[PDB]
Parts: C-alpha cells; sequence; structure tokens
C-alpha cells in the first residue's frame, strides 16, 4: 500500500530493443552509488555484423536518468576454420535474464547457437557472461560434446537464473535431453578461475547437474524458471524449478537438494495446459523463516459470473511445514487473459511489518490492457489474499501491448530509507519504472470525555468572556506516533462537538470546533474545558453530545529529501468519536 | 410478469438456411423482489441442416504416410456424408510448426528440406489453407494429392496456430452461417501460450486473421494460442472440433476435449484410414448433445435449468442445460427459472439464450419491479 506511484523514476531504452524484458538491482560491494540492470535483449550493438545481439543496461538511480550499456563482450562469431563459423549471436537475445548478486553480475544469451565441433550446426546451446569484480568471464555449460537434441544441442542454457547464497549460480536449459530440461549449478569462483577463451567445452570440478532420462520424460521444459531457498533445512539454498509442459501439460515444479541435486518435492498442476511453473518464487512470507513457494500458472481457467470458462491464471501458494509438507492454498487473477502470475517478485518486507511481502503481475491487465502489478502482504497466517495497492501502467500500446509487469525486481532498498524497493519492466514500451516505498507511520490516537453525565446545574468554571458561571467538562485527546522517520511529526487534529444547533461549545472559543497544530516524537495528551449552553437556548436535551475528533495526514512537512512523503499504516482510523449525555 | 413477444414454431423440397430450431425466440420477463419467473423452451433438431467441414491435418514427418491415403478423402467423405446432408462443403488445411529456432533446425541444409536428405520433405511451414470449402470434392482430391509432407524438430506440433486461424479467417476459409465442423488431425501432442517464449515470441496470440496467399504469416511474431483463447475463438464463430489423433495420445486429447466446448475425440489409425467412419460417429456425437449457454447475466439476479429430455428423463444442475440421445427430429424442453434481488440502472437488461454451435438464439429482456 506504501509505494509511491507519484514521482517513479521512469527509463527507457532503445525502441523495439525490448528494455525492460528481465530486472534487477546492481549493489556493488564497494557499495558506492546503486543502479538499475535492465535487459534489452533485441537491442542492436556495435558487435561486427552481429543483428540484435542484445544488451544489459546500467541506469543510474542518481539524478540524471540515462541509462549506459554494460559491454560484455562487443566481439563477433568466432571462426572454428576459414569461412566456417563457430557461432551465431545475432538475434542471441543476451539480456532475456539478468541476475546480481554484488559485484556478480550474471547475464545470458539463450538463443545463442554455436556449430558444434563435429559436423556444421546451429544447435541453441544458450550461453551466458560472468562479470565479476574486475574480470568477466563466459558461461555456456550446455556447449558440450554431448550435442544435438539427444543431448544439450537445444538446451538453451541461461534461460533462467539465479543465485545462492554460498556462491553458486542456479542455470536452467529447458532444452536438453529432448527438452527434458535441466537444472545446472557451478561455483562462481570455479566459473570464474577455470575460464579459458580458447577451450570451448569447460570442465568444472564441483558442478551439480540433472542427467538424462526416459523418454516418457521428454517434452517438460524443466529450467523455464527457477529459484532458490532452503527446503530441508541445512542451511543451503535448495533449487525449486517450474517443469511447465509435464505429466501432459498439467505441469510440475521439481525442487532439488542444493548439496548432490536429489529431488526433494514435487508439485503438478491441476489443470491442462495452465502453464503450471511459468514463474517460481521463493520466500518465507508468514515469518517462520521457511521458505514458500510461489508457482504461478498464468493460463488457468476459473468460472466467471456465468458459467463459462475464462482465462484468469493462478498462483499457488506453499507454506513450508517444518513437517516437510507444505500447506497450499491457492489464488486466482482478476481479469480475463491478464495472465496474472507471468511474474512472481518477492519484494522483502515493504512495509516493514515483520512479514515479508510479495508481488503477482498480470501484463496484460487493466484498462488497455497496459500492465498491472499486485502488491500481497504477509502475515503469521500466510499470504494476505487481498492485495493492498494495485500499480498501473501508464503507457498506451504503441505497436505491441507494453506488457508491464512481464519482469519485475524487488528485495533492495536502493534510496536507503529503511524500506526496500520494486523495479518494474514493461518491455512492449521499451520501458522500466521503479517505485519508491514510503515509510509508514503508526498513529495511536486517544479522546476522553469527563465528567459524562453534565448536570446543567453544576456550573463550576466561568466563561472566561462574560462573568457568568458555566456548566463545563473536559475534553481530553491523546497522540502517538513512531524505519528512517522525522523526529517531530506535524499532526493536525480537529475536534467537532455534537452531532448536528451545536449545543456545546469550547469555553475558551465559543465555538463548536478546535483545530490545533501538534507535534509527536517517534505520548502526547492535551487537555481542554468545553460548556453547555444555557437551558432556554435550546430545546431538545435528549439527543447525545458526540464529540468527534479527526486526525490528519502529515502533509508537505513530513517528506524525505528525496519528496517521498510517509503514509499512515493501512489499519489506521480515520477519527474517533465520545459522548456526553445531559440529566433530568 | 412473464409476456412473451415472439415465438415462431419449430420447422417440419427445398429449404434455405431460414429453419427455426428454438422457440420462443424473443419475451419479456417482469421481476419482483426475488420472484422466481419461469419460461420453456423447446428445440427441434432439423431434419436435414448443412454442413461446412475444414479438415486441418498434421503435415509433419511422422504424418507421411497418413497423407498418402488422404488423397482421395474428399470425394470419398462427400459420398458418405450424402447420407445425412443434402448440402455438403469440404475444406482442407495443413500445419506443421513454427518456422523459427528452436522448433525447427536453421540450418541452409535443414531449411530446405529438413528431413534425413534422402526423403522428398518440403520446408516447415505454420499453417497452409489448400483449399477453401467448396462442394467440389474433386477438386479436394486433386490439391491433397500434390500437397509434400514435412518435418520439424520437437514432438509436439504447431496445430493450435492453425487452429485459430481457421476460426478467425472466416470467408477466406468459406464459413457459410451452418454447422461448421474443424477436423484436427495430427499424432503427436500439442505446443501452446508460454512454448512460444522459448523462440523468443513473448507476445501472445492475438487471435485476428493474419493470412497471405492462404499462408500464416505470423508464427514468428505471435505466441501459440491458449486453451482458453482457442475457447473463445471457436465458440463466437460456432465452430465443432473433431479431434482425430492416434492412439497413444488419446489420454491428452480426450482432457482437451472436456475443456473445448462442443469438442469429440475419435482414435484415428496408423494410415488414417477410418477417418470417415471417425468424423460420421463425431458427428452423430455432437448432434445427439444440445449445450444451452447463456450470455453474461447481472449481478444479483439468478438462472437456472430443468431439462425434460427423452424418456422423460430429467436431469438438474448443470445436467438441465444438456440433453443427449437426441435424434434427428426429435424435440426437447427446457424450463428456465429466473430471480431477481436489487434492481440495476435503466432497468433494460437484454442477455441471450443460445444453443452452443448453433446461431439461433433467445433474446430474453429483463424488467425489475424496484
Ligand atoms: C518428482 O518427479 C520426478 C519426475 O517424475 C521423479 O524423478 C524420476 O524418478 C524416477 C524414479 O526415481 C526415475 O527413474 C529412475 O531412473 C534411474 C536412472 O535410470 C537411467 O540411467 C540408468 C543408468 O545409467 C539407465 O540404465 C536407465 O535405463 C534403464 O531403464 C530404462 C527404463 O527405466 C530401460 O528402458 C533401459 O533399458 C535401462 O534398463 C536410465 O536411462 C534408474 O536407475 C531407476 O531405476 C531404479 O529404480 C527402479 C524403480 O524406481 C528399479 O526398477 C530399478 O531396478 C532401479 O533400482 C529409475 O528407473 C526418473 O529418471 C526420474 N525422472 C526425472 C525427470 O528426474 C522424482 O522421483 C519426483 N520426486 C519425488 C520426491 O517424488
Ligand atoms: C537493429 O538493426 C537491424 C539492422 O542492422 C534492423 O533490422 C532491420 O529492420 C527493418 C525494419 O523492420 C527490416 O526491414 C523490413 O524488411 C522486410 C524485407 O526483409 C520488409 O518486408 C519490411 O517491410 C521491412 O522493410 C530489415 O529487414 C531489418 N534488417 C535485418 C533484420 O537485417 C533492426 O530493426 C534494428 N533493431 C532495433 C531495435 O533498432
Ligand atoms: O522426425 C523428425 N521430426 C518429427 C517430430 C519428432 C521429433 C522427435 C521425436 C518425435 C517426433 C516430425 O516431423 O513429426 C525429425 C527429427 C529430426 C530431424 Cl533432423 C528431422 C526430422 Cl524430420
Ligand atoms: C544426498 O545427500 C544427502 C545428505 O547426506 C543423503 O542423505 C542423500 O542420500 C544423498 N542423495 C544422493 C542421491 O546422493
Ligand atoms: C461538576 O463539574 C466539575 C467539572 O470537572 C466536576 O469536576 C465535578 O465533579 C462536578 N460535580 C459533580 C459531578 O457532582
Ligand atoms: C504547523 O507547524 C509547522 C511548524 O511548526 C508549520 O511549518 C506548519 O505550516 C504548521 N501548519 C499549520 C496548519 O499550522
Ligand atoms: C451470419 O449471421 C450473422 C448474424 O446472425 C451475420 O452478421 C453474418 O453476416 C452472417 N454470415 C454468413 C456468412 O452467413
Ligand atoms: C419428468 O417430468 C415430467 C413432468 O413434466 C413427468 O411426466 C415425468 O414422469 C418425469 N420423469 C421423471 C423420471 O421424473
Ligand atoms: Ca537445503
Ligand atoms: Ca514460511
Ligand atoms: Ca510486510
Ligand atoms: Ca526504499
Ligand atoms: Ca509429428
Ligand atoms: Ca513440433
Amino acid at each position: 500500500f506504501n509505494l509511491d506511484v507519484d514521482s517513479p523514476a521512469e527509463y527507457s531504452g532503445p525502441e523495439g530493443s525490448y528494455f525492460g524484458f528481465a530486472v534487477d538491482f546492481f549493489v556493488p560491494s564497494a557499495s558506492s552509488r546503486m543502479f538499475l540492470l535492465v535487459g534489452a535483449p533485441k537491442a542492436n550493438t556495435t558487435q561486427p555484423g552481429i543483428v540484435e545481439g542484445g544488451q544489459v543496461l546500467k541506469c543510474d538511480w542518481s539524478s540524471t536518468r540515462r541509462c549506459q550499456p554494460i559491454e560484455f563482450d562487443a566481439t563477433g562469431n568466432r571462426d572454428y576454420a576459414k569461412d566456417d563459423p563457430l557461432e551465431f549471436k545475432s538475434h542471441q537475445w543476451f539480456g532475456a535474464s539478468v541476475r546480481s548478486k554484488q559485484d556478480k553480475i550474471l547475464a545470458c544469451a539463450p538463443l545463442y547457437h554455436w556449430r558444434t565441433e563435429m559436423k556444421q550446426e546451429r544447435e541453441p546451446v544458450g550461453t551466458c557472461f560472468l562479470q565479476d569484480g574486475t574480470k568477466t568471464v563466459e558461461y555456456a555449460p550446455c556447449r558440450s560434446q554431448d550435442i544435438d537434441a539427444d543431448g544439450q544441442g537445444f538446451c538453451q542454457g541461461g534461460f533462467s537464473i539465479d543465485f545462492t547464497k554460498a556462491d553458486r549460480v542456479l542455470l536452467g536449459g529447458p532444452g536438453s535431453f529432448y527438452w527434458q530440461g535441466q537444472l545446472i549449478s557451478d561455483q562462481v569462483a570455479e566459473i570464474v578461475s577455470k575460464y579459458d577463451p580458447n577451450v570451448y567445452s569447460i570442465k568444472y570440478n564441483n558442478q551439480l547437474a540433472t542427467r538424462t532420462a526416459q523418454a516418457i520424460f521428454d517434452d517438460s521444459y524443466l529450467g523455464y524458471s527457477v529459484a532458490v531457498g532452503d527446503f530441508n533445512g541445512d542451511g543451503i539454498d535448495d533449487f525449486v524449478s517450474g517443469v511447465p509442459r509435464a505429466a501432459r501439460t498439467l505441469g510440475m515444479v521439481y525442487i532439488y537438494d542444493g548439496k548432490n541435486m536429489s529431488s526433494l518435492y514435487n508439485f503438478t498442476g491441476e489443470q491442462m495446459a495452465a502453464y503450471f511453473g511459468f514463474s517460481v518464487a521463493a520466500t518465507d512470507i508468514n515469518g517462520d523463516d521457511y521458505a514458500d513457494v510461489f508457482i504461478g500458472a498464468p493460463l488457468f481457467m476459473d468460472r466467471g459470473s456465468d458459467g463459462k470458462l475464462q482465462e484468469v491464471g493462478q498462483v499457488s501458494v506453499s507454506l513450508q511445514r517444518a513437517s516437510g509438507d507444505f500447506q497450499t492454498t491457492k489464488l486466482n487473477g482478476f481479469e480475463v487473459f491478464a495472465r496474472f502470475g507471468s511474474a512472481i517478485a518477492p519484494l522483502g518486507d515493504l512495509d516493514q511489518d515483520g512479514f515479508n511481502d510479495i508481488a503477482i503481475a498480470a501484463p496484460y491487465g487493466g484498462e488497455d490492457k497496459k500492465g498491472i502489478v499486485y502488491i500481497f502482504n504477509g502475515r503469521s497466517t500466510g499470504l494476505n489474499a487481498v492485495p493492498s495497492q494495485i500499480l498501473e501502467g501508464q503507457w498506451a500500446a504503441r505497436s505491441m501491448p507494453p506488457s508491464f509487469g512481464y519482469s519485475m525486481k524487488g528485495a533492495t532498498d536502493i534510496d536507503k530509507n529503511g524500506y526496500p524497493d520494486l523495479i518494474v519492466g514493461a518491455f512492449g514500451v521499451d520501458r522500466a519504472i521503479l517505485y519508491r516505498a514510503r515509510p509508514v507511520i503508526t498513529v495511536n490516537a486517544g479522546l476522553e470525555v469527563y465528567p459524562s453525565i453534565l448536570n446543567q446545574d453544576n456550573k463550576t468554571c466561568s466563561l472566561p468572556g462574560t462573568a457568568l458561571k458555566v456548566s463545563c467538562f473536559n475534553v481530553r485527546f491523546c497522540l502517538k506516533a513512531d524505519g528512517v522517520l522525522p523526529r517531530k511529526l506535524n499532526f493536525q487534529v480537529e475536534l467537532l462537538l455534537d452531532k448536528l444547533i451545536r449545543r456545546a461549545l469550547f469555553l475558551y472559543s465559543r465555538s463548536p470546533s478546535h483545530s490545533k497544530n501538534m507535534t509527536i516524537s517517534r505520548m502526547q495528551c492535551e487537555e481542554l474545558i468545553a460548556y453547555l449552553r444555557d437551558e432556554s437556548e435550546f430545546r431538545d436535551k435528549l439527543t447525545p453530545i458526540t464529540i468527534f475528533m479527526e486526525y490528519r495526514l502529515d502533509y508537505r512537512t513530513a517528506a524525505d529529501t528525496t519528496g517521498l512523503q510517509p503514509i499512515l499504516n493501512q489499519f489506521t482510523p480515520a477519527n474517533i468519536s465520545r459522548q456526553a449525555h445531559i440529566l433530568l | 410478469s412473464k409476456d412473451i413477444k415472439k415465438n415462431k414454431n419449430v420447422t417440419n423440397k427445398l429449404k434455405p438456411e431460414d429453419i427455426t430450431q428454438i422457440q420462443p425466440q424473443q419475451l419479456v420477463l417482469r421481476l419482483r423482489s426475488g420472484e422466481p419467473q419461469t419460461f420453456t423452451l423447446k428445440f427441434k433438431r432439423a431434419e436435414d441442416y448443412p454442413i461446412d467441414l475444414y479438415y486441418l491435418m498434421d503435415l509433419s514427418y511422422s504424418m507421411k504416410d497418413d497423407l498418402e491415403n488422404v488423397k482421395s478423402l474428399g470425394t470419398d467423405l462427400m459420398n458418405e456424408m450424402r447420407r445425412i446432408t443434402s448440402d455438403f462443403r469440404i475444406g482442407f488445411g495443413s500445419f506443421v510448426e513454427k518456422t523459427v529456432m528452436p522448433y525447427i533446425s536453421t540450418t541452409p541444409a535443414k531449411l530446405r528440406n529438413p528431413c534425413t536428405s534422402e526423403q522428398n520433405c518440403t520446408s516447415p511451414f505454420s499453417y497452409k489453407n489448400v483449399l477453401s470449402l467448396t462442394n467440389k470434392g474433386e477438386v479436394f482430391n486433386e490439391l491433397v494429392g500434390k500437397q509434400r509432407i514435412s518435418g520439424n524438430l520437437d514432438s509436439p506440433e504447431g496445430g493450435f496456430d492453425a487452429i485459430m486461424q481457421v476460426a478467425v479467417c472466416g470467408s477466406l476459409i468459406g464459413w457459410r452461417n451452418v454447422t461448421r465442423l474443424l477436423v484436427f488431425s495430427t499424432d503427436a501432442g500439442f505446443h501452446f501460450a508460454g512454448d512460444g517464449k522459448l523462440g523468443g515470441i513473448v507476445l501472445p496470440n492475438d487471435g485476428q486473421c493474419h493470412l497471405e496467399n492462404n499462408m500464416y504469416t505470423m508464427s514468428h511474431y505471435y505466441d501459440y494460442p491458449s486453451i482458453a483463447h482457442l475457447v473463445q475463438k471457436l465458440s463466437e464463430n460456432n465452430i465443432q472440433t473433431i479431434f482425430a489423433v492416434t492412439e497413444e495420445f488419446q489420454p491428452v486429447y480426450k482432457e482437451l476435449k472436456n475443456l473445448i466446448p462442443k469438442s469429440a475425440v475419435g482414435t484415428l489409425s496408423a494410415n488414417s484410414s477410418n477417418v470417415i467412419q471417425l468424423i460420421i460417429d463425431a458427428y452423430n456425437s455432437l448432434s445427439s448433445e444440445v449445450i444451452l449457454e447463456n450470455g453474461k447475466l447481472s449481478e444479483g439476479v439468478t438462472i437456472s435449468y430443468k431439462s425434460y429430455c427423452k424418456n422423460g428423463v430429467n436431469g438438474t444442475g448443470e445436467n438441465g442445460r444438456k440433453c443427449s440421445n437426441i435424434s434427428i427430429g426429435d424435440e426437447v424442453q427446457f424450463e428456465i427459472s429466473i430471480t431477481s434481488n436489487k434492481c440495476p440502472k435503466k432497468d433494460s437488461d437484454s442477455f441471450k439464450i443460445r444453443p452452443l454451435g448453433f446461431t439461433e438464439e433467445v433474446e430474453v429482456i429483463l424488467q425489475y419491479i424496484c
């Protein structure tokens, strides 16, 4: 609910380059500045003879929102022999998957094809470039001697990627072994160490990889999506991956142990061709330190308001029990054909209530199919199924649908305001947007009216104007407030006496209202004296007197150095009421 | 109150397409604060209704033997169909795969002849409309006889792209406002939405016709259709689909049939020999069941169906909106109850009730007593 949708940083790329197809954060260990990593996989480069090799751009959060491409590789196609190209980089979709951890930047080109060494082929083994600090090495674990579709020839390694917290890459290859798919994991140190620019098939000693299986498992697309998280409680991140075409297109999700690549648990979709596994995510959503599994199926059909099936998409939320099992519920999309669940981004704790949050996109939802992103909050009981915020795509369809939300990345505090922010890509219009998390203020208000039964003849206080004594009572209101926050928070409180011919007025003002510019540091009460009017001035002594308080937003002066104004917690009551009564 | 406004009786030489199989056709219901108003719909299966059948066949290499056994299907199916219809038209289309990496090989050699060099395979293609709907089965045999088998790399094929084209290309296929049959013949599974991402196709199928010289030219640009997308456009363009797939993929396509309304599965023989009897069995299966659908209904108002089918078997719940075992010319009846609650704006709500697979519809106009 606290994402600033008012002053977002808007980045754009070269037209048609599919800038925004993949996003991530750049947080270098030389913790100077922070940057947005955006893939533009159809971008033209300066590589000699290479049409649309694609590139990954580094965008400056600084001040000028100008992006500068990162030169991973400037060369053209290597030759195996004279007039015999070794590789083919045109339309390789470099930047189709971008992933960053500290200074490590891993991007891949899943449509990179190579010749093989024994024939003149064009086989999409896929390749990646890993840029550590100073060095920059190539990573193509699927470019091997096990060639052709029988082996790793069409593996498209790097179709999905991620890092574990122990410096392993997890790479997904959906094409290996007749599109059985494959998961490969190598240590980041071994990828950079054993790299040799004259060796086309590098052997890694500490390599984890799934092996070829029976033919009934062909056409599974294991590695279409990947994510990391511990699921057998050993502190080592395990490998979760969507297998969207398995089980006769019911789709499945495999979980593999991060030590020896052995199978841990499986999920199975419930509907045919829903693309169960199009996206996966792993994050603890109910604050119990057991990572929870999010499995998107953006083609899932539910029942509409009528009896017809309608494409709305479905995300399954699987809570990891310590007993090894999962407690799973299911969350459906809202708009037909919106592809709810195409991308699932763990946000961290977007409002910092102690429970992690998550975003789920419907890249073709909203008005004019400009894209929608839903924010879901966590709590002890799981995911709150009612979204607390809806981020709408702002750019109209140029040529293609903008696909706002098709990729997204969170869990990084890029402004160091104490709250993590969110990057949303819109590659259909060559755009990426950074949404700032506003800080959340919790306010505790009080309102007391004593004495509450008002005696017209108990005229104690003197009306400060005249000399006539009046029947008086106390109205006491309290206020308390508490990220990185301004010390003095300025609150505007307004009070109103009586429900309707206001029969009760404040002593020092003879008015039914008050108003006060009070200041809280992250108690505070203020006492007042109000009085009844004379018995002859009004009839009706039967209607009660409602005392209505109403505290208001901290307005301009609460803004941060960036103009980022905090927000009151979504639970915040707008007002409080009390009552006093007159006797007979 | 309930007042019927239009009620031409059901039909019973020569007859065009102005046959009445559903009555009444338009009525108005005035609805009190939660008062069920019930009316009766009568359906009579027309004795002699014309048929359009478009034959969409997998022409990948595993279908080589099948392509040979279809060189005469136009005349053979036409003669068999005369025992059912007086007005029959036939068409033919072929499909293989998206013509991009990684679904096909992209070597210059394999782009010319995707098969094992020895065979006489033509290049892979997305969808070819060989012959638009015509009554001249002689032309069907001639043109199918000239078609060449193709091939590609991965086992599941690209038929869903071709299905979408056949349904939404309308006059270029030749569809009349009659009973429309689309025969889908294949010996492998299918690709669907999401699969395009491997070839960098990351834009959903847009559900428009994109034929040039009877070729689909946008398979490199639009993803495969989803099940739901095919459902929408098959229903909207009123096409009943017959899945003629080999035994080993019976489980897959039988589940597909359960998701596609007015679809049928038959078991295709080796070289596709029983295609005629398979089609006949499918039509009888499709023609012996009527399924009513209603358009989008307003919030707060509810609708219920009761069926009174043959042999006095009365079905309730979701069984009330369908009847089976309907012989040619038979009559069945449905009573539909509408009950209200609040009352929306304009007081002029009008939705349609329609039998799946037919153009005729009943306009039910609603009035809410506020
Ligand atoms: C999640 O879902 C996945 C996918 O469904 C599950 O993973 C699958 O698990 C099954 C069973 O554990 C796996 O089958 C096993 O395969 C191994 C490896 O066999 C391969 O390698 C052999 C050695 O190189 C090779 O000989 C094999 O070829 C033989 O077998 C084939 C047919 O199986 C036959 O045609 C050949 O002629 C050969 O004879 C093959 O290439 C295999 O060793 C296993 O056999 C053991 O177990 C079986 C019964 O389980 C037993 O009969 C044997 O005697 C032997 O003890 C077994 O066949 C399958 O490969 C997995 N598939 C994938 C994609 O991973 C996973 O279990 C699920 N997780 C959970 C938690 O449930
Ligand atoms: C990146 O650069 C390449 C060239 O270096 C650009 O490719 C060119 O794009 C144009 C416009 O789409 C293509 O023209 C088209 O040609 C066909 C005939 O082949 C014609 O029918 C169309 O009407 C249109 O004129 C051109 O073929 C293509 N050249 C290639 C692919 O080599 C590309 O657009 C650039 N991309 C970006 C994002 O800047
Ligand atoms: O048989 C081939 N293609 C099958 C599809 C298929 C592939 C693999 C397994 C099952 C089915 C077809 O066209 O139906 C095939 C394969 C490779 C090469 Cl190079 C040429 C060809 Cl024609
Ligand atoms: C993987 O490692 C665990 C940890 O000891 C072990 O129990 C398990 O048997 C191993 N599995 C395989 C297939 O090696
Ligand atoms: C009269 O009013 C005063 C105002 O505070 C109050 O303190 C006092 O108790 C009242 N007398 C009563 C209730 O008898
Ligand atoms: C409240 O006080 C602050 C400073 O104390 C001032 O900037 C602000 O304008 C005041 N607002 C009102 C409504 O008095
Ligand atoms: C079919 O009928 C619809 C309306 O019922 C009409 O708009 C359309 O033009 C007709 N088309 C053909 C080919 O009969
Ligand atoms: C169905 O309802 C009709 C009344 O319209 C009745 O005559 C018939 O016996 C019923 N059949 C069954 C099986 O209840
Ligand atoms: Ca583990
Ligand atoms: Ca958990
Ligand atoms: Ca939270
Ligand atoms: Ca922040
Ligand atoms: Ca085939
Ligand atoms: Ca295929």
